Parts: structure tokens; sequence; C-alpha cells
């Protein structure tokens, strides 16, 4: 069980955790978020009080070093810091604690939403999407745009998420036009997942690692991201059989945990009433089918 | 973007371009079978492919032998129309390429797009217009050629004959366009208005009647109240 301390809350903001979140009030005595699981990413974020607009947020891994939240009054955020200091870091941690000035990670033993909605994210590739190799966490907010919205204007603060285009040379083999856009299983299989993502649980991650942007801080290119991703291997005639059963899971999970009230933004009716009853796939998604039935009916 | 009467003149502008038309890709007969279902059979179809400033039209003939032993022929006539008009472009020299297709139904944009992905500098643009390409195989000369062919071929035309010795490109697009717009509405008596008088031919090399000016005149309204009267017919007006 790991621990991310906080030097102050000088600012009313509204923190998450994951899929949790509290307020703190303006100078509340908040120092920080104890028994955060290890072996997950996790990511910690924020909204202030005055400004309902721009949501940002830093994924960590514990693993990966002791981090730390401090406002900064010049840039007026909540900046994420590594404490190289071992021993002093401990220190904090150890006295926050004492004095009890911690929310507890609040985990349901039941429960792996989480899990699941992390299952393929790893650290290590989240810091290529998310280029800051100088930091070990990696920091997202609501507008930052993807290197394909910036090709049709800062490069460094780009979500370089894996481009995916149903019409470019890149998807479609010359002498194969019609079969290609139609069956688009040369360029998921042979070209993304063999080519690009190498496997499939790199393409799931980043998949989910979209998702998870866009449903945090309605990062807009994030749910373009996740759509398109869903909609290449439900597009496709020939998937493994493993795949399928993994995206019927990962999808239902996502599905699962958006809020009720942003189904219209974060979900595109014409992707998903295409995955679920005309594409190759229709029939393969059966939790995922179920559960979206059940709950945003309108939508399809 | 999209062609519609806003941005109607910009075809007779000098910037090459192209209308193509599938609608008689593929042609079938329906018929009866002995068992009394029914079948399809397929006859010669055309791609109408023209440049509305110059008259030129390349008549790509649709051999039946393209069907043979193919599913979903209506969704593969799409995309054999754009396989056909991709080829043409390649074939033609650079300056002759255009650059911008407009293709007059909107089914025909996906297709040709990924067909035509070696050309990103061409536009491919729908059309609001409801032009009447599909008449063009009521032009005796083009549903003969097509009817007759036995192996797959491009015919080139003139669709203006040598009108634009004589009036715009603007004149004579909407003279075309009238023209089919009639032959399309009420094919048989169209044709009686353009052949009624034996004493005014079709040049060899021509696909309409030397109508001297002032004949023109009297055919074009001569096709305008054709047009006019079926509509009150249709409609009850």
């Amino acid at each position: 069980m790991n621990t991310v301390p906080f030097t102050s809350a000088p600012i009313e903001v509204t923190i998450g955790i994951d899929q949790y979140s509290f307020n703190v009030k303006e100078n509340q005595p908040f120092h920080g978020i104890k028994d955060i699981p290890i072996g997950h990413v996790h990511v910690i974020h924020f909204q202030h009080a005055d400004n309902s607009s721009m949501r940002y947020g830093y994924w960590f891994d514990c693993r990966m070093g002791n981090f730390y939240i401090q406002y900064d009054p010049k840039d007026g955020l909540y900046k994420m810091m590594e404490e190289r200091d071992g021993a002093k870091f401990e220190n904090i941690v150890h006295n926050f604690k004492e004095r009890q000035m911690m929310v507890s990670y609040p985990k349901i033993d039941e429960d792996d939403t989480w899990y699941n909605l992390t299952e393929f994210v790893q650290m290590d590739k989240i810091r290529k999407i998310v280029r800051k190799d100088e930091n070990q966490f990696s920091y997202v907010d609501s507008s930052m745009t993807t290197v394909q919205e910036n090709e049709l204007s800062d490069p460094a603060h780009s979500l370089n998420y894996t481009v995916i285009n149903f019409k470019s040379r890149e998807a479609i083999r010359p002498g194969h036009e019609m079969e290609d856009f139609l069956d688009k299983s040369y360029y998921l299989n042979t070209v993304m997942l063999q080519g690009i993502f190498k496997n499939s649980s790199n393409y799931f991650g980043e998949l989910q690692f979209a998702f998870l942007n866009a449903m945090f801080f309605g990062n807009y290119g994030s749910s373009l991201q996740w759509h398109a991703m869903i909609e290449l291997i439900c597009s496709s005639a020939t998937v493994p059989k493993h795949m399928l059963d993994k995206l019927d899971e990962i999808l239902y999970y996502q599905i699962k945990t958006l809020p009720e009230q942003y189904s219209d933004i974060l979900l595109n009716e014409r992707v998903w009433n295409i995955c679920l009853y005309s594409s190759f796939q229709k029939n393969s998604l059966h939790n995922t089918e179920k559960i979206m039935e059940n709950k945003y009916p309108e939508l399809l | 973007g999209a062609m519609n009467s806003s941005n109607y003149a910009e075809l007779f502008n000098n910037d090459i371009k192209l209308f193509v038309d599938d609608t008689n890709v593929y042609r079938v007969t329906v018929h009866k079978t002995f068992e009394g279902n029914v079948a399809t059979k397929a006859i010669n179809g055309c791609i109408f492919t023209l440049n509305p400033k110059t008259g030129h039209l390349f008549l790509k003939i649709i051999h039946t032998s393209v069907w043979a032993g193919q599913k979903r022929l209506s969704q593969l006539a799409k995309w054999k129309t754009a396989e056909e008009v991709s080829a043409l472009v390649r074939s033609l020299p650079k300056e002759e390429q255009p650059k911008q297709i407009i293709v007059t139904r909107k089914a025909m944009l996906d297709p040709l797009e990924v067909h035509m992905l070696d050309f990103p500098n061409i536009a491919i643009r729908p059309t609001e217009l409801r032009l009447p390409f599909s008449a063009a195989m009521s032009i005796d000369k083009l549903s003969d050629v097509v009817m007759k062919a036995t192996e797959p071929q491009m015919v080139l035309f003139n669709i203006y004959d040598d009108w634009l010795d004589r009036i715009s490109s603007y004149t004579a697009f909407s003279r075309l366009t009238l023209l089919l717009r009639a032959l399309k509405t009420n094919e048989e008596s169209a044709k009686m208005i353009l052949l009624s008088d034996p004493t005014i031919t079709i040049k060899s090399y021509h696909l309409w009647p030397s109508f001297t000016d002032e004949q023109w005149i009297t055919i074009e309204s001569q096709m305008r109240d054709l047009i006019l009267t079926e509509y009150g017919r249709k409609y009850n007006v």
C-alpha cells in the first residue's frame, strides 16, 4: 500500500483518484491519499471549484518512485512531483498518517473495477503517448489535442496516440481497395497488431488509456481515439477469438463506469450502432450489448 | 464541398473537373424463372464521365462479364466505377488530370475517395443538383455502342457536338441537361421532338441533330413545355 502526500490544499478543488473523488475546501488540512493499491497505474486529477473548465491530472505508478502533490500559486495548479530523498519521504508520509490527515484509497474488496479498466495499461506506454521524459508520471488535461488532431499546434503538449485512418494508404492495400475498406482485417492484424502495436495487449492498453482520458478529463480527441480502435476491431472480419472475448470485457466495464449524465458526448452513436448491430463482430459483444441496451437504449 | 445552385458557374471556369455518374453502370432486366421465382439478367452498362466545360465524354463501357461470379453487385458497381475512373485519371497526362471530381450520387464518395488515395490533391465532391445523366442511354448513339460491346471498351464522345463553336459552356451545359431532363421524364415525346423533321440530320460524328440557332430555340422551348406538362400530370397541379 503506497501513499501520495499533498503539501497543502490552498484552493477549493475536487480531487479524484481513479474512479473516486473528494471535495476539499480552500485551506482545508488535506495532506494526501494513502493505501493506494500497488500493481496498477493510477491517476490523480483535479477540478478547481472556481474553474469547472480544465480538468487535469497525473498518471503514475508508485513502483516508479515516491510522488507528491504541491499547489503552485504562479501556474495556479496542483503539480505532481517526485521526492528523490527516500528517507525524507517516508518521514513526511508517516507523520501525516500519525496526524491522520489523509484519505484512504476507498477500495471495496469485491471490486475489480479499476483493475478491469487498467488491465492492459502500462506506465511505460503512457509515457510514449505523453512524452515528457524528465518526469516519471504523466500530465493530461481537458484541452490537450492529439497528434491526429494537430495534422488537421504545440507538439510538446500532444497526445501521441497511434493514428488510425480508414481512408489512408496505410489502411488500404493497392489492388485491395474495396476489400480492405469493407474488411479492415489487413489493417488491424498486419499493420496495427503485428506492425505497430506488436501484440493485442499494447493495443487494448492504448484503447483503455484513451477511454480513461475521455472519461476523466473530457478530452475530446481521446474519445475519438477510443472509438477508432473499437471500430477497427469491429470492422475486421478476422479477429483472434481471444481479442473478441477480452474486448467484450473491456467495453463492458467502460460503459459500466461512465457517468450516466455524459453518454451524449462520450459515446459516438454511429460507431456504437455499427459495432453492436452492423459490423462483422455484432454477435461477439454480448455483455457490451446487453449493458448498452439496458442503460442507453436512447443512443441506439 | 457539395455542389449546388450557389456555386454553379464554377463548372465553367478553367479548373479541370469531371462529373461521374454511375446510374447505368450496373443494369438488369428482371424476369421470372421456370419455378416462378424472380431472377435478374445483367446487360451492358456504362460509366458517364464528362468534363462540363469542354463537352468531352469518357464513356467507359461495363461489359456483363465483369459481374461473373460476384456477389453484392450493386455495391460492387460503385467500387468498379471508382476503379475505372481512377485508372482513367492515371491514363491522362498530368496537365489533363482533373482538379475535382464531382459524383452525382453520394454513395460514390467513399469508393472513389479510396481509389483515389494516390491523388490527394484531386478533390472528390458530392452535389445537391438533381442532374439527369441517367438518361444518357436515351441518346441513341450512346446506347447502341454500349449494347453492342463484346469486351470492356472506352469510347470518347463530345457530348456537345459542335455547339461550343457558337455558344458558351454555360449555355451548352444548360441545353444538355434540358435535353436529358426531357428524355428522362418522357423519352418517347422527347425523342419525337428531336426527329420529327426528317430534313434535320445527325452528323456521323455527332449525337444530336444539326439544328440551326433558331431551331434550337424552338427545340428548347418544346423540351421545356414537355417537362412542365409531365409535372402537372405527375402531381395533378
